[PDB]
């Protein structure tokens, strides 16, 4: 039903992060990548409000968090910008969950 | 992507007043969609289609209820389609 890829994007390709003091670190970035056809529906209903939507998207099943490094970097660069936290897991699932926030 | 045009006969069987078939129309299908945990912004980034009746017409009706006939109002689809899902 949905599908999982670890995959470059526009922002992490390479990913640039500057700290205080200007020093900034570099260094591509792989993130999980979620995608896939969910089965949606949209139904008229009684009352308010008279539309019902099962509507879902492919979302990453979250299990774990990633710890990436940026190596290439800057002389007397800060340790807060070498790194970088992902959220990381292994399989897709249909979820409403991204839509709500 | 197939976002199709579904009937749906529904009964309604409240007590106190006569029963009625009701036919509107759905939308049920698969549409394309992904997401990927966007850290930069620390939420989620969000590229999807949902299948949603784009047009629809109002369904009214009169429940003849035994203490008072009630008008009843439904939206059933007239154009399903893969649209997005937040608008």
């Amino acid at each position: 039903e949905c599908e999982f890829a670890m995959r470059l994007v526009p922002g992490f390709n390479p990913l640039r992060q500057v700290d205080a003091n200007g020093k900034e670190c570099r260094g591509n970035v792989e993130l999980p990548f979620c995608k896939g056809y969910c089965k949606t529906s949209e139904s008229g209903t009684h009352g308010f409000p008279p539309r019902v939507q099962n509507s879902k998207v492919c979302t990453l099943v979250t299990t774990s968090t990633r710890k990436v490094v940026l190596d290439d970097c800057d002389d007397g660069a800060d340790e807060s910008v070498k790194f970088v936290m992902v959220p990381h897991g292994t399989d897709c699932e249909c979820s409403a969950v991204p839509l709500e926030q | 992507n197939s976002c199709k045009k579904v009937g749906v006969e529904e009964l309604i069987n409240e007590k106190g007043c006569d029963l009625m078939i009701i036919r509107i129309n759905r939308c049920r299908g698969h549409c394309f969609s992904f997401t990927f945990p966007n850290p930069l912004t620390k939420k989620y980034s969000v590229h999807a289609k949902c299948c949603r009746m784009v047009e629809w017409e109002m369904l009214e009706t009169e429940l003849k209820c035994s203490k008072g006939n009630r008008n009843l109002r439904i939206p059933s689809a007239t154009q399903c389609e893969c649209f997005d899902c937040l608008v």
